[PDB]
């Protein structure tokens, strides 16, 4: 069964470089060429360049600048790609992707964050339900990097549940929030709690959500 | 590059539907296109190459057509695991260029958002900012207009849009908007507003309170 399994999620200072691995399994890994594609918002998928790990050869995308190099070890079936002078706008999630005509497979993507910003846990604030429905929620903002992790009553509740995409601030930190509808029958007996874990910061926060 | 096009960039359909997505490149790419379906979170999965042959176990409804700079994917009958976002891809010449991706969407009947506010919390204003929250809840089509009025007066440029993906019980989204101020210019201000329009609504419906109350 070929599989192309890739390295953990990088967080980088812009000026720095990033290498993501790509471990290829279940074919000859010699006698097809593995490429390297990007996706981001704003330009989409971006072809890199591959390389044909029979002989080493590699192609890049000029765009790059020469800023990408792709190698790639017969021995353990693993390919790289190492992008330098890294910049903001590299932020992307980087795929690895077999050819044959067009891309058949692909690994399960890598997350590059490029920013200045240092790691920050969230601030986690109260969306209380005011005044047969109530929304009630949680503001998640201002973490550095992605992502967090919200629930609701440690897993209990999950109906009604909306935890939005986070948004990059000018700031160059992230916030979201997190709502769910509930009976306002329920707000006076039931108990609302959201769970924000933020593991690059060492943060877990409960935070009881209450009328006022 | 070769910029390669597709049209519409969204579309809404049902099960059943024949669904047809054109992509045109800049350049003759002959017939070496590739069409893609990607769902949210993974990676795209390969449909068709060399313009008009399916790869290896997709389905029949799916067919590829075209040469030079026109190309079409049709899919002659929709199911429920076809809604995705689709793009086509060149290989003819380098670099390598896909298009910008079309969004297959599941249509239902229109749905009038509810729609919540939520002020700033004290303990937000504590730390010197404020943000204040609108959301609009389990609402179709996915268009909807939200502006914010601050003691009346439209406003630009401060407030920040994030939505969800189609729900996969009754296939609404919901949104959020925040307005985020400076505890100082927040405090400046009495009434913060969020005016929603949608299909759904007869006329828009306005959210609002006055600071402190
Ligand atoms: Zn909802
Ligand atoms: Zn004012």
């Amino acid at each position: 069964q070929v599989q192309l399994v890739q390295s953990g999620a990088e967080v980088k200072k812009p000026g720095e470089s990033v290498k993501v691995s790509c471990k290829a399994s279940g074919y000859t890994f010699t006698t097809y060429y593995l490429h390297w594609v990007r996706q981001a918002p704003g330009q989409g998928l971006e072809w890199m360049g591959w390389i044909y790990p029979g002989n080493g050869h590699a192609q890049y995308n000029e765009k790059f600048k020469g800023r990408v190099t792709i190698t790639a070890d017969k021995s353990t079936s693993t390919a790289y790609m190492e992008l330098s002078s890294l910049r903001s706008e590299d932020t992307a999630v980087y795929y690895c992707a077999r050819s044959w005509e067009g891309f058949d497979y692909w690994g399960q993507g890598t997350t590059v964050t490029v920013s200045s910003a240092s790691t920050k846990g969230p601030s986690v604030f109260p969306l209380a339900p005011s005044s047969g429905t109530a929304a009630l929620g949680c503001l998640v903002k201002d973490y550095f990097p992605e992502p967090v992790t919200v629930s609701w009553n440690s897993g209990a509740l999950t109906s009604g549940v909306h935890t939005f995409p986070a948004v990059l601030q000018s700031s160059g930190l992230y916030s979201l929030s997190s709502v769910v509808t509930v009976p306002s029958s329920s707000l006076g007996t039931q108990t609302y709690i959201c769970n924000v874990n933020h593991k690059p910061s060492n943060t877990k926060v409960d935070k009881k959500v209450e009328p006022k | 590059d070769i910029q390669m096009t597709q049209s519409p960039s969204s579309l809404s359909a049902s099960v059943g539907d024949r669904v047809t997505i054109t992509c045109k490149a800049s350049q003759n790419v002959g017939i070496n296109v590739a069409w893609y379906q990607q769902k949210p979170g993974k990676a795209p999965k390969l449909l068709i190459s060399s313009a008009s042959y399916r790869y290896s176990g997709v389905p029949s409804r799916f067919s590829g057509s075209g040469s030079g700079t026109d190309f079409t994917l049709t899919i002659s009958s929709l199911q429920p695991e076809d809604f995705a976002t689709y793009f086509c891809q060149q290989y003819d010449t380098y670099p390598f260029t896909f298009g910008q991706g079309t969004k297959v969407e599941i249509k239902r009947t229109v749905a009038a958002p509810s729609v919540f506010i939520f002020p700033p919390s004290d303990e937000q204003l504590k730390s010197g900012t404020a943000s204040v929250v609108c959301l609009l809840n389990n609402f179709y089509p996915r268009e909807a207009k939200v502006q914010w009025k601050v003691d009346n007066a439209l406003q630009s440029g401060n407030s920040q849009e994030s939505v969800t993906e189609q729900d996969s019980k009754d296939s609404t989204y919901s949104l959020s908007s925040t307005l985020t101020l400076s505890k100082a210019d927040y405090e400046k201000h009495k009434v913060y507003a969020c005016e929603v329009t949608h299909q759904g609504l007869s006329s828009p419906v306005t959210k609002s309170f006055n600071r402190g109350e």
